[PDB]
């Protein structure tokens, strides 16, 4: 068992203790989606709108 | 000194946010004036709580913190909270219609429209930071909000800070408290559009925390006070490093380095311990070798998981108060014989630890009793998976019928994001499984 | 069948 | 009233159990995918451990330990035997064996250095083949099956095979005892009082290896591979009370002292072994699972461990005692209702 | 998602109408003139959902009273909260509708639909977030039936981003003897199945056997089948109007209870039964509560529930109990009674506890149930529909206002669609 490095301070103290070794999206192409949601939804309220005006 | 922006989401958010920063301000000496008579570096300092808290002239330390809520009530309680002369209007920003538990309504409809002002509010902030080391992101899953908005801010974040970091604190769902039946579908919803802009996010079952306030703390019908309050001591845990002076996890990129080798496994279990009911006037003074113990009894994990049937990555251990490396070193070297600990075969079968010599406050009048000792356990253990496949099952019973789908479409969503989701996450799993367990 | 506020 | 499910049905012992819960008119049957139950008779293999504990205000149970298959699958109970210090290497009930993985963690062959240490002996050695599927070879010179190994894909583990078993008469017969354990949520060991020997048919000869019958006591093998049954014992089932009188009137002795022993030892050094591995003593769910233990005895009446089987079938004659045995002690002591076991 | 708009339409909608503004001003403790003067503080803290506020601090309901007669209007401005309401919020015409649908949708009641919507958007532009409207009407007349469904499907075209809300009084024989009733419900069906988003069923049959056999009133009249819709009504729109967790909109309503669009028509229960004259001395038990408003007799639809099987189910629970003990007895009916609730909707019950008790009660508990047996309630008015249908009986009632046999064979048929809906997802 092996202890490394100790590193201490008056607010505290830390070390590591080991027992063995091993063995993106763009800013405008996320507002292309915000916008292809906006249309998808009007689109869909234009069909409501329309059914009603019938 | 490197400073660190909360941004609190949603309801979940906004309310551990104040179990939080009312911690926080207990453990600095902070009063609810804003003013801190410890501190000296009036107007400026270079110290560590300067990570959490900018300074002003009056000599008011103000949360370095962003509150968003689609919905005013919650937030608008933090305007008139007991600390309200803390934060600044600037800080808390809040909505009239909120996304009714649907994540399209928060990511998409409410969403685009209150992006802007968020980022603008946020940036006020990074333009007062001399050194931004990244952002700390308080969530639930199931909420409206909380998965919807959060996902979106976590996008443009990667833009507009691309090489600053980001961690999550996230509060997955559990019926015994959850208002809503489609918080599985806001779940993975919310993971597979968050998981590339996440570098590390820590977990919280409300289920987990809920036994615990009934086992622990002797509580028959825990609210949501009771449940935030025991968060707070585990989130304070994790970043008294970046707030007091440390060498183990002083910055977060530290987090990433120690708990996460792989970027996609980033979903580190929490234990802690001693929750102690404060109604128990005298309370047996558990020794370091007894709480670093109850670091591997299920019952005091964040996650109802079985870390024995997964293997390990990482393995920390955050002791605060009364406790030298003497007696921890020697309660290491007794656990690895009587647990069933084992290690992937490309890591060291090891713990980093640390110790910070300010011992676990607690906030006076609460439910939790003051302690010398505590310690908080943060292993990356493919047990947590486990938590995955609960909610995986969950999202394909409904989602074989398309129950509730119509919900979401009609706010412009693609029911082929759904698949695009469920898919992702049954990676997730797969990469659990190549892991830890024998082939 | 006969039923008045 | 109480809730349970089923999830194997091709499963002889709980169909049994089904059977009895559903005769008392407090446990009412649910769909198999029903989340909300008490109990969960699950599925051999694949049962989902991870969903279980998770339901509010239900205490759930099932019939299987979670990391029992390190006990009950041959090359891991070998690998368990020999890394766990509780069982030294050096174990005096088991027999010598090592780990084979075909050419397609190999201790392939550390194994040879054990044929060539008998290469010096005169005590005669063959080693067997055994593996997962029901379809097994056995003869001393090494390299004959170790091309039966490597012509198939699955994993293997070579054993010294026992050459002076105990052989019963009339017969000059061959056998092995299979002992059913049950454990239950607290981990009590229990040993169901009534066991079966699965004997040989004909005489056993150490002349000829291929298909010979003689050398292995299986069931299915037993019916199918020879016109020699229920000579001495119907079933080929001799059961504890003969075996007891047969081993005083032949032996001077009795099946507690000389054999019973020895095996209620093994059980517990096992079970124990396993224990902080497996144990659901402070887990969101419970766990109890039924074991078949097989033994074999040599003429020395010492008793070795062949295998452990983690989905056992009982003796036609003790379902009825048996399947009711495990309602009274793993069930019904978790859900009550308005001895035929030995405590370890 | 604040303010709700309430509109009554009819005689049925008039009359439930100011029973439920009755009995929710006295929970929240608002006099007939409109002034405050109540003990607890949970009170005012989301009265502005159903009432605005005025000079002196009154509270004027946000309610808009229609019909096409001067009667029971009249009634209601001279019943007990009668000057409550906003004087210029009642919209009458004097032809009445003739329980005729056709009047009601087409022709006298298009002469009055403008007029009614003009209140509407007086109202709406007072809001400062406007959540949807809460229609209170039966369906079985003219006026309510007929007016009604012209209102929803006009208002969901000026608000078609707004969640649209019903109290549907379901006609019954064993309560009116008007033969074309069934023609009005079906028709009516038809528009709240496209236009609604949240349709509670207050099934008359269910009120009248209620009133009959479980409270033995051998002549109940419609002060006592209007106690219970006060009663429901009060109960489940308990979480929208003090301050709760679960259910606290109806848009959140909607999301929790409505797994698919078209299947929005509840199962409302509620317990203890009451009436005004029984006497409620002995409070019940948290079990009782829970057994009862689980249990047939306590549905508000005259559905046995054991026939199908719940999508969804919210409860709400009323006064000072042991919250520990409420969900002790919720999660006791789930996992006992687990096969009457659709596997493929995890954890579909969802429970509330609100502090403040009804008037009367110490206890009270409220059932809302999303369960697919509602369709023995549609296969009844169909039965009752084709009999008279299929002879083409009464329909020049109609015709004469301008309608055609094939607007009958539609909704006959989107009403059978509906059934068949229904019965889908109960073999799943
Ligand atoms: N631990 C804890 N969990 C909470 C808290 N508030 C809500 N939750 C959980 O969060 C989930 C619901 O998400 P919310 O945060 O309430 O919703 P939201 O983010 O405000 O988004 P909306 O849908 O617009 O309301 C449920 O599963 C709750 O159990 C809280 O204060 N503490
Ligand atoms: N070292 C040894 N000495 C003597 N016999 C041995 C032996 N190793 C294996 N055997 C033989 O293996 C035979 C069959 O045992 P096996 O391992 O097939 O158990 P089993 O058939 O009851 C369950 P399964 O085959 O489904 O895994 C035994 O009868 C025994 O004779
Ligand atoms: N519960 C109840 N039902 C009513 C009341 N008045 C009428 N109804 C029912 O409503 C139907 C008649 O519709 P009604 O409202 O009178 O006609 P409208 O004025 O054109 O809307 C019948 O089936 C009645 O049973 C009432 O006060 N209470
Ligand atoms: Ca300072
Ligand atoms: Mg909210
Ligand atoms: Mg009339
Ligand atoms: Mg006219």
């Amino acid at each position: 068992m092996e202890v490394i490095e100790l590193n201490k301070c008056t607010s505290g103290q830390s070390f590591e203790v080991i027992l063995k070794p091993p063995s993106d999206p763009s800013l405008e192409e996320i507002q292309k989606k915000l916008e292809a949601a906006e249309e998808r939804r009007k689109y869909q309220e234009a069909e409501l709108l329309k059914h009603l005006a019938e | 000194m490197r400073e660190c922006i909360s941004i609190h989401v949603g309801q979940a958010g906004v309310q551990i946010g104040n179990a939080c920063w009312e911690l926080y301000c207990l453990e600095h000496g902070i009063q609810p004036d804003g003013q801190m008579p410890s501190d000296k570096t009036i107007g400026g300092g270079d110290d560590s709580f300067n990570t959490f808290f900018s300074e002003t002239g009056a000599g008011k330390h103000v949360p370095r913190a962003v509150f968003v809520d689609l919905e005013p009530t919650v937030i608008d309680e933090v305007r008139t909270g007991t600390y309200r002369q803390l934060f600044h209007p600037e800080q808390l920003i809040t909505g009239k219609e909120d996304a009714a538990n649907n994540y399209a309504r928060g990511h998409y409809t409410i969403g685009k429209e209150i992006i802007d002002l968020v980022l603008d509010r946020i940036r006020k902030l990074a333009d007062q930071c001399t050194g931004l080391q990244g952002f700390l992101v308080f969530h639930s899953f199931g909420g409206g909000t909380g998965s919807g908005f959060t996902s979106l801010l976590m996008e443009r974040l990667s833009v507009d800070y691309g090489k600053k970091s980001k961690l999550e604190f996230s509060i997955y769902p559990a019926p015994q408290v959850s208002t809503a039946v489609v918080e599985p579908y806001n779940s993975i919803l919310t993971t597979h559009t968050t998981l590339e802009h996440s570098d590390c996010a820590f977990m919280v079952d409300n289920e987990a925390i809920y036994d615990i306030c009934r086992r622990n703390l002797d509580i028959e019908r825990p609210t949501y006070t009771n449940l935030n309050r025991l968060i707070s001591q585990i989130v304070s845990s994790i970043t008294a490093s970046l707030r007091f002076d440390g060498a183990l996890n002083v910055d977060l990129t530290e987090f990433q380095t120690n708990l996460v080798p792989y970027p996609r496994i980033h979903f580190p279990l929490a234990t802690y311990a001693p929750v102690i009911s404060a109604e128990k006037a005298y309370h047996e003074q558990l020794s370091v070798a007894e709480i670093t113990n109850a670091c591997f009894e299920p019952a005091n994990q964040m996650v109802k998981c079985d870390p024995r049937h997964g293997k390990y990555m990482a393995c920390c251990l955050l002791y605060r108060g009364d406790v030298v490396p003497k007696d921890v070193n020697a309660a290491i070297a007794t656990i690895k014989t009587k647990r069933s600990i084992q290690f992937v075969d490309w890591c060291p079968t090891g713990f980093k630890v640390g110790i910070n010599y300010q011992p676990p406050t607690v906030v006076p009048g609460g439910d939790l009793a003051k302690v010398q000792r505590a310690v908080c356990m943060l292993s990356n253990t493919t047990a947590i998976a486990e938590a995955w496949a609960r909610l995986d099952h969950k999202f394909d019973l409904m989602y074989a019928k398309r129950a509730f789908v119509h919900w979401y479409v009609g706010e412009g969503m693609e029911e082929g994001e759904f698949s695009e989701a469920r898919e992702d996450m049954a990676a997730l799993e797969k990469d659990y499984e190549e892991v830890g367990v024998d082939s | 069948x006969v039923x008045x506020x | 009233m109480y809730t349970f499910v089923v999830r194997d049905e091709n499963s002889s012992v709980y169909a049994e159990v089904s059977r009895l819960l559903l005769a008392t008119g407090q446990w009412k049957r649910l769909r198999k995918d029903n989340p909300r139950f008490n109990l969960m008779l699950g599925e051999r293999n694949r049962l989902p451990f991870g969903r279980l504990g998770h339901e509010p205000g239900l205490v759930q149970l099932v019939n299987y330990y979670r990391g029992a298959d390190k006990l009950c699958r041959k090359a891991s109970l070998v690998k368990l035997i020999k890394t766990s210090p509780e069982l030294s290497e050096s174990c005096t009930w088991f027999p010598e064996s090592y780990v084979i993985y075909p050419t397609n963690t190999d201790e392939r062959e550390v194994f040879l250095a054990a044929y060539n240490r008998r290469r010096e002996g005169r005590e005669g050695n063959v080693w067997i083949a055994k593996s997962s599927a029901g379809a097994i070879l056995i003869s001393s010179e090494a390299s004959e099956l170790l091309d039966f190994i490597d012509e198939q894909g699955q994993v293997h583990v070579i054993q010294k095979y026992l050459e002076k078993p105990l052989l019963l008469e009339p017969g000059h017969r061959k056998f092995d005892i299979r002992s059913w354990v049950l454990v239950d949520h607290l981990y009590n060991i229990y040993l169901y009082r009534e066991g079966v020997l699965r004997t040989s048919s004909e005489p056993y000869n150490s002349a000829n290896f291929q298909d010979k019958t003689c050398h292995l006591t299986n069931h299915c093998i037993q019916k199918e591979y020879s016109k020699n049954y229920g000579r001495y014992e119907e079933g080929n089932e001799m059961f504890f009370e003969e075996f007891n009188q047969y081993l005083m009137d032949a032996l001077n002795t009795t099946l507690e002292n000389s054999i019973l022993l020895q095996i209620k030892h093994i059980i517990r050094s096992c079970l124990m072994c396993i224990e902080p591995a497996i144990s659901t003593k402070h887990l969101h769910y419970q766990s109890f699972q039924l074991f078949g233990f097989d033994f074999m005895v040599d003429e020395e009446l010492k008793v070795w461990l062949i295998e452990v089987n983690g989905a056992p079938a009982c003796a036609q004659k003790l379902y009825a005692e048996l399947c009711q045995g495990i309602v009274d002690v793993a069930i019904s002591s978790v859900f009550p209702l308005a001895s035929i076991f030995i405590k370890l | 998602m604040r303010e709700i708009v309430h509109i009554q339409a009819g005689q049925c909608g008039n009359q439930i109408g100011a029973k439920f503004w009755e009995v929710i001003s006295d929970e929240h403790g608002i006099d007939p003139t409109g002034s405050y003067h109540g003990d607890s503080d949970l009170q005012l803290e989301r009265i502005n959902v159903y009432y605005n506020e005025a000079t002196g601090n009154k509270y004027v309901p946000r309610a808009i009273l229609v019909d096409l007669e001067p009667g029971t209007m009249d009634s209601v401005r001279s019943g007990p909260f009668g000057q409550i309401f906003r004087p210029d919020n009642f919209v009458f015409g004097q032809s009445g509708a003739g329980n005729n649908w056709a009047k009601g949708h087409y022709t006298e009641g298009a002469e009055l639909v403008d007029s009614v919507l003009d209140v509407v958007r007086k109202e709406s532009e007072s809001c400062d977030c406007l959540q949807g409207f809460q229609l209170t009407h039966s369906l079985g007349g003219g006026t309510g039936s007929g007016m009604g469904t012209l209102l929803i499907s006009k208002i969901r075209e000026e608000y078609p981003d707004r969640i649209m809300n019903t109290f549907s009084v379901m006609p019954s024989p064993k309560v009116s003897d008007t033969v074309v009733e069934p023609y009005n419900a079906t028709l009516s069906v038809h528009q709240l199945v496209e236009n609604t988003d949240e349709t509670y069923c207050i099934d008359n049959e269910a009120l009248y056997d209620i009133c009959f056999r479980t409270l033995k009133l051998t002549t109940p009249t419609y002060g006592d089948l209007n106690h219970l819709v006060s009663a429901t009504m009060s109960g489940v729109t308990t979480c929208l109007r003090f301050p709760g967790q679960l259910n606290a909109d109806l848009r959140k309503l909607a999301v929790n209870m409505v797994p698919f669009p078209r299947l929005h028509f509840f199962m409302p229960g509620f317990a203890p039964l009451t009436s005004r004259g029984s006497q409620q001395y002995r409070a019940l038990t948290v079990p009782e509560l829970t057994q009862q408003m689980f249990d047939s007799k306590n549905m508000m639809a005259a559905c046995d529930p054991r026939h199908g099987r719940y999508l969804t189910v919210a409860a709400i629970f009323r006064g000072r109990m042991s919250m520990k003990e409420v969900d002790e007895q919720m999660l006791n009916v789930q996992n006992k009674n687990s096969s009457y609730f659709v596997e493929w909707i995890p954890n579909n019950v969802k429970t509330a506890v609100c502090d403040i008790p009804p008037r009367g009660l110490k206890m009270s508990a409220t059932f809302i149930g999303n369960s697919t047996a509602i369709q023995e309630l549609f296969k009844r008015i169909s039965e009752q529909f084709t009999a008279m249908f299929r002879r083409k009986a009464f329909l020049h009632w109609y015709t004469g206002e301008g309608m055609d046999e094939m607007e009958f064979t539609e909704a006959e048929s989107n009403m059978n669609d509906l059934v068949s809906e229904y019965q889908q997802y109960q073999d799943a």
